[PDB]
RNA sequence: CGAUGCCGACGCUCAUCAGACCCCAGAAAAGGUGUUGGUUGAUAUAGACAGCAGGAUGGUGGCCAUGGAAGUCGGAAUCCGCUAAGGAGUGUGUAACAACUCACCUGCCGAAUCAACUAGCCCUGAAAAUGGAUGGCGCUGGAGCGUCGGGCCCAUACCCG
RNA sequence: CCAAGCGUUCAUAGCGACGUCGCUUUUUGAUCCUUCGAUGUCGGCUCUUCCUAUCAUUGUGAAGCAGAAUUCACCAAGCGUUGGAUUGUUCACCCACUAAUAGGGAACGUGAGCUGGGUUUAGACCGUCGUGAGACAGGUUAGUUUUACCCUACUGAUGAU
């Protein structure tokens, strides 16, 4: 899987197929977090296949939707369980988030993930992700804008409109 | 025509590959106080970066090149030369619409500086960053006229600070002017205030 | 991780006097002034109150490194604070086995001529720095009293006597003959 | 002779020392690591040995 | 050198040998209190962790082993009393006295602290002979590294003629 | 690199087993890619240059550094690193002086630069081998060392825009 774009969430529900023995297979579902459908199914498959004895052959897709944000408008932190191999091992992490949709704060952690561990998105398994309180909140980075009279400046504004004009009479100013 | 540069906060290499741009679509170029320029990185490893260039010599004989020159203007030269095809006709004219000085000598003393916004070091490098400066990175690799260079400076900032106090006294002036004459000029005042050429 | 805000203040004495321009400190007291430029740190100095006056330093949106800066200029204020009020004063005591060693002080406190230092004929001549006096210690023998409002004007003059004793070829273990640092305290006690 | 306190006090800048074990460093004595980046900052200290 | 002259997105990194794109044209074990991120375990508003006091003895200099080791050098055992506590002992010293410092404990001040692992980038490990090569210049609010967006560039490939 | 030991004590001042990770191409191999319408095959002499893995000297850190002497380590290749007996020798050994008498590369630098002692034609002797002709990384003696006026480089000399 390619973490291309911003990722959506997936509600994904499949089954083996019916057989003489079991007339009715159990349902199964999983939170997925792709580009699109296509790769959300892909994924779906080869997590239900290292839980159970089961593959697209012998399987189906009973549903395939996207799952909406409840509260796009709400700022929410969000706790993410995952597994990743390193270079040298496989390792479990929980990290936190600051976002409003809950995909958006997976596309965080694959962004992040990759940055700070050089870690490509088919080596990590995202576990779990939840949206949790404030006071349950562990990462400092994250803590720190549970402040409700939060205040801070914006300190050298670096310019970014740097070739309009290019050359120039006057030097920018970067205190506003 | 000619576009004027101020060396003085800007990066070298991102200078010289705007500059070296601009003379290859034929524009002519100036620039000047090229001790003023910045390189990014501490001093000490700029001023390795050039003993190691210092070193290239043919070992044969060494008068065959490369040659290492050491005014800043003529480190900035080099550098926009190696930023430019200066082994085809059309390098070597795009070589020659450039023109490279330390300090502001006649007659770009008496004209106005242009930036390079792209290149300024305040705008492409982080406040934390330690930097270099070419003119002392130029004399401290045998450059001879930084003393000088500084003496002449001197002097022109010292006439150039006479024609500001000159420039605010007309302006002074100007402002005055406009409110004597505030009801001759009301009606051409609103003409300018309508199409927005006056705030 | 990037700190939204993180600052320290410094309580200035009814005595003193301080003025900001820009990142430069200008401490004013009953000694003398100083003046430090802290132009090449990123911090926003304040002055608050008018009867209690005191200075705030802060530091927005930085890493651990530019943290570590916000109380380093705290302290700078402080050690200029207590040069315009208590000065800075440092004694020195002069370690010999056999051969004493000679100080004889010139030009008002500020040349330091040694001689005699483990019997060298070579004569030692150690330029204090400027706003530093030092002299010989009445009190005391074998003991210089370098005084100045600056501590890093101060301190390096000291350094500068203690590097200039310095023993060649020997074991230092053994012949520890030299001038050393052996007091860093004020010069009006209070 | 040297004074016992005046013993100590040169002491405390020849003596009270430790030593990197990998580049031979003079270190402070509280020092748990070297200053140095020809070690690579490393651990490896001892103390500087007493003269007898 | 054709095309990012995007008001590109989020991070990481400072290198006094930085880094920079399949084959491919250079590096390992082992290290870092550089920096970042994680795992586990502790202790702290019954107020923790530094910083600012005392304590080296009561049975006892425990008996063995000693030319001689009293707590202090080795080999198996390694108890109590008074108490804020006190190892029958952490470090100090000889050929023996002699000697002091920690485990401990409370006086103080008042928010996080400590330890071990683990993985990223950087660094040490890292020495060759003509002067020298991420292709070069150069580049550090990147023109470097990781994850990703629009847009654009051109083969004798694809489409229409 | 780890650290069992050594170092009276004490792993790491200085060393360091059992193990293990590397670097170099001044050793020998392995291979047979280039050269058999020919790239003159050892050593010395002469001459310049470069490397550092530093013997000396400058500035330093550490010792089981009292001094003297010495050992370990750092920045470091600027300047030095010699005269001789035996040997073709490289290599070696000794004598003598020295601050020191370090180690190397440049087509195992350098034969239109020399020399030709050795190797490696044709003569000849000895030993071993062969019936013999003959052979021998076995000894021995005698055995032709060609050309620059071309291009470049270099050294100097006129000069040219
Ligand atoms: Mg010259
Ligand atoms: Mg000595
Ligand atoms: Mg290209
Ligand atoms: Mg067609
Ligand atoms: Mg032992
Ligand atoms: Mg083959
Ligand atoms: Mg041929
Ligand atoms: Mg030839
Ligand atoms: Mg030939
Ligand atoms: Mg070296
Ligand atoms: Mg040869
Ligand atoms: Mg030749
Ligand atoms: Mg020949
Ligand atoms: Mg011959
Ligand atoms: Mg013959
Ligand atoms: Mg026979
Ligand atoms: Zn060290």
């Amino acid at each position: 899987m390619k973490a291309s774009g911003t990722l959506r969430e997936y509600k994904v529900v499949g089954r083996c197929l019916p057989t003489p023995k079991c007339r009715t297979p159990p349902l199964y579902r999983m939170r997925i977090f792709a580009p699109n459908h296509v790769v959300a199914k892909s994924r779906f498959w080869y997590f239900v296949s290292q839980l159970k004895k089961m593959k697209k052959s012998s399987g189906e897709i009973v549903y395939c939707g996207q799952v909406f944000e409840k509260s796009p408008l709400r700022v929410k932190n969000f706790g993410i369980w995952l597994r990743y191999d390193s270079r040298s091992g496989t390792h479990n992490m929980y990290r936190e988030y600051r976002d409003l949709t809950t995909a958006g704060a997976v596309t965080q952690c694959y962004r992040d993930m990759g940055a700070r561990h050089r870690a490509r998105a088919h080596s990590i398994q995202i576990m779990k992700v939840e949206e949790i309180a404030a006071s349950k909140c562990r990462r400092p980075a994250v803590k720190q804008f549970h402040d409700s009279k939060i205040k801070f400046p914006l300190p050298h504004r670096v310019l970014r409109r740097q070739h309009k004009p290019r050359f120039t009479t006057k030097r920018p100013n970067t205190f506003f | 025509q000619v576009l004027v540069l101020d060396g003085r906060g800007h990066l070298l290499g991102r200078l010289a590959a705007i500059v070296a741009k601009q003379v290859l679509l034929g524009r002519k170029v100036v620039v000047v106080r090229c001790e003023g320029i910045n390189i990014s990185g501490n001093f000490y490893r700029n001023k390795l970066k050039y003993l190691a260039f210092l070193r290239k010599r043919m070992n044969t004989n060494p008068s065959r090149g490369p040659y290492h020159f050491r005014a800043p203007s003529r480190i900035f030269w080099r550098t926009v030369r190696g930023m430019l095809p200066h082994k085809t006709k059309r390098g070597q004219a795009a070589l020659d619409r450039l023109k490279v000085f330390d300090g502001i000598p006649p007659p770009y003393d008496k004209k106005k500086r242009m930036v390079v916004p792209a290149a300024l070091k305040v705008v492409r490098l982080k406040p934390t960053r330690k930097f270099a400066y070419l003119g002392r990175l130029a004399h401290e690799v045998g450059w001879k006229y930084q003393a000088v260079t500084a003496t002449l400076e001197e002097k022109r900032k010292e006439k150039a600070k006479i024609h500001y106090r000159k420039k605010k006294q007309l302006m002074r002036l100007r402002k005055q002017a406009e409110k004597n004459v505030e009801k001759k000029i009301s009606k051409f005042t609103d003409v300018l205030k309508t199409h927005g050429l006056l705030v | 991780m990037k700190t939204i805000l993180s600052n320290q203040t410094v309580d200035i004495p009814e005595n003193v006097d301080i003025s900001l321009k820009g990142r430069t400190v200008i401490v004013k007291g009953p000694r003398g002034t100083l003046r430090r430029d802290f132009n090449h740190i990123n911090v926003e100095l304040s002055l608050l109150g008018k009867k209690k006056k005191r200075l705030r330093v802060d530091k927005w949106w930085g890493n651990r490194k530019e943290l570590a800066t916000v109380r380093t200029i705290c302290s700078h204020v402080q050690n200029m604070i207590k040069g315009v009020t208590l000065g800075f004063r440092y004694k020195m005591r002069s370690v010999y086995a056999h051969f004493p060693i000679n100080v004889v002080i010139q030009e008002n406190g500020s040349l330091v001529e040694i001689r005699n230092f483990l019997g060298e004929k070579y004569i030692r001549r150690v330029r204090m720095r400027p706003g530093v006096a030092c002299s010989v210690s009445q009190a005391q023998k074998d003991e210089l009293v370098l005084e100045g409002n600056d501590i890093e004007l101060v301190s390096n003059s000291a350094a500068l006597i203690q590097q200039a004793t310095t023993v060649k070829n020997k074991d230092i273990r053994k012949f520890l003959d030299g001038i050393y640092v052996s007091e860093k305290g004020t010069v009006q006690q209070a | 002779i040297i004074e016992p306190s005046l013993r100590q006090l040169a002491q405390k800048y020849n003596c009270d020392k430790m030593i990197c074990r990998k580049c031979y460093a003079r270190l402070h004595p509280r020092a748990v690591n070297c200053r140095k980046k020809k070690c690579g900052h490393t651990n490896n200290l001892r103390p500087k040995k007493k003269v007898k």
